[PDB]
């Protein structure tokens, strides 16, 4: 409610005071009352990369005709005044034994865009399994063969085109894979301008009505920042009010803990203000 | 099984 102008006055003023950060610290991380059962079953415990980052039952991604569990959540951000919904699947970095289910989600829904917001390793520890092959190798995951047909590094991210072939049926599917490598776990992007350019590039690569698969290591911190920013960009361009706290709450009603740290929330709120101001015309 | 680290 209110207007874009008033919401940005409210955000700038509350950044200054700073009531914006206090209200973020007050927000629940996990919505009370939402069941989390499947994620804790004995056969599924080691399918979670982190013990405390689990999908709600209501928004858990199911594999079509397949009972295998995956730690993945549907996250949809509605902009109702624009009759717009931005769909995501937010998931963790696959483990060695969950690559099969990851690629099954991609196949089931013919997802043509994967956004990976992590390096494979940090400080000697593995943060994500390499679920694609180094070109020109071909990888087998759960009855999909994967090959990387193109790989180009920019400054901040790597752009890969991947071919997914179904071993059972012979069909093929192509996926664009963006790996943002300049953004450490529980941190902010190394460069804010690279981040914003990357978010707007992701927006431009959206296919109509198709979820973007977004993941990091846990799939909540850096993913939450990106989702918040894309939502805010859509709201700014449509002259609609932006309440970052409402956005984070809406995400957290669908996948717990989205936007991990106060620094990450402060970063995205400042970025939102920046975008609004440098786009503002008298 | 360990928690997602925080800073």
């Amino acid at each position: 409610a209110d207007t874009l102008e008033g919401s940005m006055a409210q955000l700038k003023k509350g950044l200054e005071s700073g009531t914006v950060l206090i209200q973020f610290e007050q927000l629940y991380r996990k919505k009370p009352g939402l069941a989390i059962t499947f994620a804790k079953l004995p056969q599924n415990l080691d399918k979670n990369r982190y013990k405390d980052v689990l999908p709600y039952d209501t928004t858990r991604v199911l594999l079509q005709g397949n009972e295998d569990y995956i730690n993945a959540s549907y996250v949809n951000m509605e902009i109702p005044a624009a009759n717009l919904v931005n769909k995501y699947i937010a998931t963790q970095g696959p483990l060695p034994h969950t690559c099969a289910q990851f690629w099954q989600v991609v196949w089931d829904q013919k997802l043509s865009l994967i956004v990976m917001l992590t390096t494979l390793t940090e400080r000697g520890r593995t943060k994500c399994h390499q679920y694609w092959p180094d070109p020109p190798d071909v990888m087998n995951h759960g009855g999909f063969h994967i090959q990387c047909q193109s790989e180009d590094c920019t400054i901040a991210y790597v752009s890969r085109e991947m071919l997914v072939t179904n071993t059972q049926t012979g069909e093929e599917h192509t996926v664009t894979h963006l790996q943002y490598v300049a953004w450490p776990e529980h941190g902010v992007p190394d460069d804010s301008s690279d981040f914003l350019e990357f978010v707007n590039y992701v927006r431009s690569l959206r296919v109509d009505s198709e979820p973007v698969l977004v993941h990091s290591s846990a799939g909540i911190g850096r993913t939450g920042v990106l989702v918040t920013m894309e939502t805010a960009m859509c709201l700014t361009e449509r002259n609609l009010p932006i309440y970052p706290l409402d956005i984070v709450r809406k995400m957290r009603d669908q996948r717990a803990m989205m936007v991990q740290t106060s620094s990450q929330y402060k970063f995205v709120c400042e970025a939102i203000l920046r975008v609004y101001e440098e786009g503002l015309v008298q | 099984f360990s928690a997602y680290p925080s800073e």
